[PDB]
């Protein structure tokens, strides 16, 4: 049996680094629609579908309805792979 | 004052560092370590982005492989890496006019700033294009070198680093912004 | 990572076009 590896197994590290600065990237919009307010509130974005409260379009919403659609994406290979 | 200052000042030296990291990758000193030893056969390749250096020593300007399409993707990827450092340049002017003032203003601030959000958006996206160059090459087996280790070059680290950096120095002008 | 690095690509796309629309409408005011 390895250890933690074994669950990293399905998607490589680099890949685990990309998905992670992107979604800083993702993170720092929310607040360009505004150093760690809407950062924290990406925090809360990720955590749960993708981003809240914008007041109908706003800007950065469309990026949380990307963001859905991205993390949705990422997942699913994740499953089918690890299948 | 002295802290809106002192952090703004904080902030174009974290992206001079980021532009000193941008250079870094630019300027690796060589892309990856390599080996090929299956006797005779004996080799330790240490490839550059673009001179791919060999070792007695042999550097060699390899450069613009990987065939169909691929040299095309190098194309984005360097206009995309020169498109970076104009942003970088243009937050560092743009910054430096706000020192002129500390000598609209957070209006463009916010500019430069969302110019290092494009910086950086465009930036990881050529170092996804250079990877996906980088894998295609070992994947067509390069010429003779096709070497067991290549797992990283700690510039690409560096650049990696000077993204998080970027992204550090908008949203702390913005937080003075905030104010 | 390619398969998934093309969605990395409308990711940042679809950023590029959100601050692009975020930059319109600081124009209208």
């Amino acid at each position: 049996k390895p250890g933690v590896f074994s669950f990293l197994d399905p998607l490589a590290y680099e890949i685990w680094m990309c998905i992670v600065f992107a979604y800083i990237g993702v993170s720092v919009v929310l607040f360009l629609v505004s150093i760690f307010n809407s950062l924290w509130f990406s925090l809360g974005a990720f955590m749960q579908q993708g981003c809240d409260i914008s007041p109908r379009s706003l800007s950065g919403r469309i990026v949380g309805g990307v963001w859905w659609f991205f993390t949705l994406i990422i997942i699913s290979s994740y499953t089918a792979n690890l299948a | 004052k002295t802290s809106r200052r002192g952090r703004a000042l904080l902030a174009v030296a974290l992206n001079l560092l980021a532009l000193l990291f941008a250079t870094t990758a630019f300027l690796t000193t060589y892309w990856c370590q390599g080996t090929q030893r299956v006797p005779f056969q004996l080799r330790r390749f240490h490839t550059g982005i673009w001179y791919s250096c060999e070792e007695g020593e042999k550097c060699r300007s390899f450069i613009d492989l990987a065939p169909a399409s691929e040299k095309g993707v190098l194309w984005l990827s360097v206009v995309s890496e020169v498109l970076y450092i104009l942003l970088l340049v243009v937050g560092f002017s743009l910054m430096c006019l706000e020192l002129l003032h500390s000598s609209d203003g957070l209006k463009l601030n916010a500019f430069a700033a969302v110019f290092t959000v494009l910086s950086g958006l465009l930036g990881m996206v050529a170092h996804m294009m250079y990877t996906q160059v980088f894998q295609v090459t070992v994947s067509l087996g390069p010429e003779d070198w096709r070497p067991h280790s290549w797992d990283y070059g700690w510039s690409f680290c560096l650049a990696w680093g000077s993204f998080t950096c970027c992204m550090a120095a908008s949203v702390t002008t913005l937080n003075s912004y905030t104010k | 990572l390619s398969n998934v690095a093309g969605v990395f690509y409308i990711l940042v796309g679809g950023l590029g076009l959100a601050m692009l629309v975020a930059l319109i409408e600081f124009c209208y005011k």
